[PDB]
């Protein structure tokens, strides 16, 4: 909000200078060589990056950087004076990270194609760029509304050759600009209509509907003689289907043609008296038609018309109808300017799944003293700053839970925000064909669809209620190989002031948990004795959870320097005082006080026994004990407890779960590791019950073949 | 009237100045925006 | 998968309800040449006697099967598999990469949505002189 | 104007310089 | 006209010796008479 103010004020204190002494705007580019050793008007910066482990790349706080795509020219009139307005932003972009210092992005496009992104970084790193502000997924979203478009190609014998081809990109690249809130049908028409693909009303914008309807578009033909008159009659009724559903406004259809002579009068003012339909028409190649009557149409009804002559066009001809789009929503004034958040998509700067909340910018020049409106309808663009989804995670911890309990949030498309099985890759649209751009939206149903009741769960979550559903339902097992039939209890609340539903998974047996005590600096000293790296000799080889405890120890893949990192801060400092995590410190060695006790008591009795091969214990609070020292190499499970499939599946099972190993693999068989079968411990404080801990044993495989 | 502009979306000669992208086949590259005269032209009479 | 080895009294297990199957599509998946096809299976009868006869290439096998009452397993004897030639279809579990749902039948039961309710698509102030035929 | 080296037609004449070479490239 | 006049709209654009129109086809003919490039029209006409 405050950003959009100053750049407001910023735009309309300018002046439209038209001459510049090639020094006089400074700005990074951030595109250029570090180390050229070597224009027009403009004297680049050399910065100091330094680190920052918050966005993995190299980053400096002193300026703000600048992208302008490759086609735009970096020393042009209009660029250079947007240069000048948008150097004021930078005292907002540092203060708006001096109020919260977590802030990730702060990026402005512009409608000329530059953007400006607060924490200056080089660009990304078959190295054309062919990045557009303009047509990325959260600028389409803040510079228009939800549209109801339908494609209205047209096939004849004309359009046959070159301009066919050009038809064809130029039909995928808009489709391309579309959005999930957005419904799309492409048509086709040489004398009479008929749908291009098995649509026959609209679809949904997805990334399926998309797919065909680019695979169908590209299965096209040239024949015929043009009939105008049957395609706008036939799209017009396509326009006025109800039964199904639609974004409701914003009704435009785009022709997509070369040139003609019918203009028809009689079907724009039989269908389209009120002016509520809006038309785009494109004349598509290079040819020498009547271009006269498809401007007559553009203009006549509301709406402009492009022109394609060759493939390099085709991008900026098709990514322009937004601004022809956003007028009504400028004119509403201080009304249109809502905060609106995006699907989950991959940052372009290799930052993981972001989500980015948009809004847009006026031009107010001459708005205080009513004389200038000539140009004061369209936007100057869309502001934007990007929050990941490990701040989200972060707000909701999930280590007072069990394994089987989780959160996750839906927004009104059903999309999962959070959920433990999205991951960060881009959404598969069909079989690989043989021989990151896209929004990473993962429908809920798509964890495990029951029809009974985790649809009405999702409709009424989308619906935004709050309540609370017990059912029996089936989980799969994390390894993607077992379906346990367990007792699962649904809660859910919406997120107030904005969009997102927010619910939490819980089983029956994880309704309470064990709280550490503070116990005493005596109980850390023996506790602590029992996990060093030279001490899991008599007491087995011992894991632990990368679960981030202190602000200083960092999370590392191999166990050991987790392990050894752990022993030196729980011996350098008390775990509560040094603004670390007391209650996960605590019960961590509480956990390994439980199980060295175990192990040393009871596993120590007998050294070896005739049918195992290895006695294991992981217990909630990230421990892991293999008695066995020959056998802890073998261990290929997760050292994270809450990611263990065989600890999941055995909570949910209340007797002896038997893990199958795998086949053909070049890890160790189930001839020298042995068959994994766990036990789920239970106890019971008070009457309440507790599932705390998990045991097992691997069994020989060829004392079980003797056995047998 | 024979002056000619590397990219053929740039009419003018100030416009014609930057980067600009060829899209042949199976690739994208880009190159200059050169503003150029045709090989033969017709600016005097002994060019003619 | 005891599906590839003995693919017979597997499918026959299923028919006469002793493995219950149903399947889920991974769209986050990567494939060799993508959307895949999952399966898992587990128990649907809670009972132990599950006697019953092949009847498998006019060579009948027959079978018992019973359940260790502590533990998750089944013992499962055939009378044979190589003296009595069958079918083989093998009866796979493991990840396919396939084609997800027909969007043309997706799209005739679309689920449930709440699209936004604001929408700014007219206004009678708006100039309409940018037709873009007249400015080039 | 197709740029150098880009797929040529001689009988196209729209090469930049010179004209469509005889490995069909400009 | 009659033998080439619809068929040289090829993937790669129509060559600008076209037998399309009649002031397209005079001058075609005029080039051929004349032999410049006579052998690459005739390769766009065993094309076509
Ligand atoms: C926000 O809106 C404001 C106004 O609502 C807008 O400011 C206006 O910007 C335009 C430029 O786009 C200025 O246009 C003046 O008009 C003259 C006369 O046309 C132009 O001089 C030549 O114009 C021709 C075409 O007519 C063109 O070749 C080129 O622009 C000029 N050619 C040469 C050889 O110089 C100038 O462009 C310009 N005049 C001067 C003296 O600069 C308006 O004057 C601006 N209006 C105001 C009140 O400042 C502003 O750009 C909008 N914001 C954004 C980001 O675009
Ligand atoms: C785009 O470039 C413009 C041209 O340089 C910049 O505008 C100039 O900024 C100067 C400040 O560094 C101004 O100098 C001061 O202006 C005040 C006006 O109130 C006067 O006292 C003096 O001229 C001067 N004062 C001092 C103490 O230096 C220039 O007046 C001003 N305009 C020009 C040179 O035409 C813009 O800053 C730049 N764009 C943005 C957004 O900053
Ligand atoms: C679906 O849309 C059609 C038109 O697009 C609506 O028109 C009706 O269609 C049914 C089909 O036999 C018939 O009742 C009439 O032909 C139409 N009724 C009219 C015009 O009043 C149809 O009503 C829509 N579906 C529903 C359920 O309303
Ligand atoms: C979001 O805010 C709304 C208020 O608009 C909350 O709804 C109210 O909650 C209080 C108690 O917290 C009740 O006394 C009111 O009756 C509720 N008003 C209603 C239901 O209209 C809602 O609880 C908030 N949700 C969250 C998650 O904070
Ligand atoms: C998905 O798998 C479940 C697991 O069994 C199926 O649930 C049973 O399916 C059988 C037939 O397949 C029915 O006779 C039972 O009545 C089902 N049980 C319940 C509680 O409904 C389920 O049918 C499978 N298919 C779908 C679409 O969910
Ligand atoms: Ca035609
Ligand atoms: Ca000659």
């Amino acid at each position: 909000v405050r950003l959009a103010l100053e750049a407001e004020k910023v735009q309309a204190a300018h002046q439209w200078r038209e001459d510049f002494a090639s020094n006089e705007v400074v700005y990074y580019n951030a595109k250029d060589d570090l180390d050229p050793e070597k224009e027009p008007g403009s004297q680049r910066i050399k910065p100091v990056f330094i680190e920052d482990a918050n966005f993995g790349r190299q980053i400096s706080y002193q300026h703000a950087a600048v992208h302008i795509p490759t086609d735009i020219y970096e020393g042009s009139t209009i660029v250079l004076n947007e240069l000048n307005w948008t150097s004021a932003l930078d005292e907002v972009f540092k203060k708006n990270r001096e109020e919260d210092p977590s802030l990730l992005w702060q990026v402005f496009g512009s409608a000329t194609g530059l953007a400006r992104y607060y924490p200056a970084s080089p660009w990304v790193d078959n190295k054309i760029d062919l990045y557009d502000v303009r047509r990325r997924p959260w600028y389409i979203q803040g510079a228009a509304s939800p549209k109801d478009m339908l494609i209205l190609v047209d096939v004849s014998g004309s359009v046959s050759g070159l301009t066919l081809k050009l038809i064809r990109t130029s039909v995928s690249e808009m489709l391309e600009t579309l959005s999930d809130d957005d419904f799309v049908n492409v048509a086709s028409f040489n004398s009479n209509a008929q749908d291009v693909s098995c649509f026959q009303h609209l679809v949904q914008a997805n990334v399926r509907n998309k797919k065909v309807l680019k695979d169908a578009v590209n299965n096209i033909t040239a024949k015929g003689i043009t009939d105008y008159k049957k395609g706008f009659s036939f799209a017009f009724e396509q326009l006025l289907n109800y039964n199904v559903s639609r974004a409701n406004c914003n009704k435009i259809i785009m022709l997509f043609t070369d040139g003609g002579e019918e203009r028809a009068q009689e079907i724009f003012n039989k269908y389209n008296k009120d002016k509520k339909v809006r038309v785009f028409t494109f004349s598509v190649g290079q040819h020498n038609y009547d271009r006269g009557p498809i401007q007559w149409m553009a203009c006549e009804n509301k709406g402009y018309y492009y022109e394609i002559p060759s493939i390099g066009a085709i991008r900026i001809n098709t990514q322009e109808y937004l601004d022809v789009l956003g007028r009504p929503m400028v004119l509403a004034g201080d009304k249109a300017k809502q905060v609106q958040w995006t699907n989950v998509y991959l940052d372009a700067l290799e930052l993981g799944l972001v989500i980015t909340g948009t809004l847009p910018v006026f031009n107010i020049t001459g708005q205080f003293e009513n004389k200038t409106n000539l140009k004061n309808q369209l936007i100057l663009g869309v502001m934007g700053v990007d929050v990941s989804l490990e701040d989200i995670k972060r707000l909701t911890p999930r280590f007072t839970l069990c394994p089987n309990g989780y959160y996750f949030a839906i927004d009104p498309n059903g999309y999962v925000l959070l959920h433990p099985n999205l991951q960060p890759k881009p959404i598969g649209v069909g079989i690989p064909t043989i021989n990151s751009q896209e929004p990473v939206t993962l429908d809920f149903l798509d964890a495990e669809l029951e029809n009974d009741i985790k649809v009405e769960i999702r409709n009424k979550m989308i619906d935004g209620e709050s309540g609370e559903k017990t059912f029996r339902t089936l989980v799969k097992s994390q390894d993607e190989r077992y379906i346990d039939k367990g007792n699962r209890t649904y809660t859910w609340t919406p997120v107030n002031g904005t969009d997102y539903s927010l619910a939490l998974v819980l089983p029956t047996y994880s309704f309470y948990y064990i709280k550490a005590k503070l116990e005493e600096t005596i109980t850390q000293a023996r506790y602590s004795e029992t996990l060093k790296p030279d001490n899991f000799e008599e007491s087995g080889y011992t894991f632990i959870a990368p679960r981030d405890y202190c602000n200083d120890l960092k999370i590392s893949d191999n166990n050991t320097e987790f392990l050894l990192n752990f022993n030196e801060f729980i011996d350098r400092k008390t775990p509560n005082n040094p603004s670390c995590n007391a209650d996960l410190i605590n019960r961590v060695l509480l956990d390994a006080g439980f199980t060295n006790e175990l192990v040393q008591n009871y596993w120590s009795k007998q050294k070896n026994i005739k049918g195992v091969k290895a006695r294991f214990v992981v217990t909630d609070g990230g421990i892991t004990r293999v008695y066995p020292k020959e056998a802890g190499e073998n261990w290929q499970e997760n050292p994270e407890t809450y990611e263990d499939s065989f600890y999941k599946r055995s909570l949910d099972n209340d007797n002896y779960v038997f893990t199958a190993p795998y086949f053909n693999k070049s890890g160790p068989g189930a001839y020298e590791s042995g068959i994994m079968v766990s036990k789920a411990v239970e106890i019971y404080i008070q009457g309440k019950l507790l599932k705390p801990a998990v045991v097992g044993i691997k069994i020989d495989v060829n004392s079980w073949i003797e056995n047998f | 009237k024979f002056f000619h502009c590397t990219d053929e979306s740039k009419e003018f000669e100030k416009d014609c100045r930057g980067k600009y992208l060829l899209y042949e086949k199976n690739e994208v590259k880009a190159r200059d925006r050169e503003w150029k005269k045709y090989e033969f032209h017709y600016d005097n009479v002994l060019w003619a | 998968f005891f599906g590839e080895i003995d693919p017979s009294l597997m499918r026959h297990l299923v028919n006469i309800s002793v493995y219950a199957f149903n399947k889920s599509y991974d769209y986050q998946s990567v494939c060799e040449p993508c959307i895949t096809e999952q399966t898992q299976y587990f128990f649907d009868n809670d009972s132990k006697s599950f006697s019953g006869v092949l009847d498998c290439g006019n060579c009948s096998r027959i079978f018992h099967g019973e359940k260790l009452m502590n533990t998750n397993l089944i013992f499962i004897m055939v009378e044979s598999k190589g003296t009595c030639p069958c079918d083989t279809r093998l009866l796979i579990q493991a990840e396919q990469t396939s084609d997800g749902p027909n969007p043309c039948d997706m799209v005739k039961q679309p689920r449930y949505r709440k699209g936004p309710d604001v929408c700014f698509d007219n206004n009678v102030l708006e100039d309409y002189t940018d037709c873009g035929g007249v400015s080039g | 104007c197709k740029g150098k080296g880009a797929p040529c037609r001689k009988t196209m004449y729209d090469c930049c310089s010179g004209s469509c070479g005889r490995r069909g490239k400009c | 006209m009659q033998l080439f006049g619809g068929q040289f709209n090829f993937d790669e654009g129509t060559p600008p010796t076209n037998f399309d129109t009649f002031p397209a086809a005079i001058m075609t003919v005029f080039q051929i008479l004349t032999g410049e490039d006579w052998n690459e029209v005739m390769y766009d006409g065993i094309k076509s």
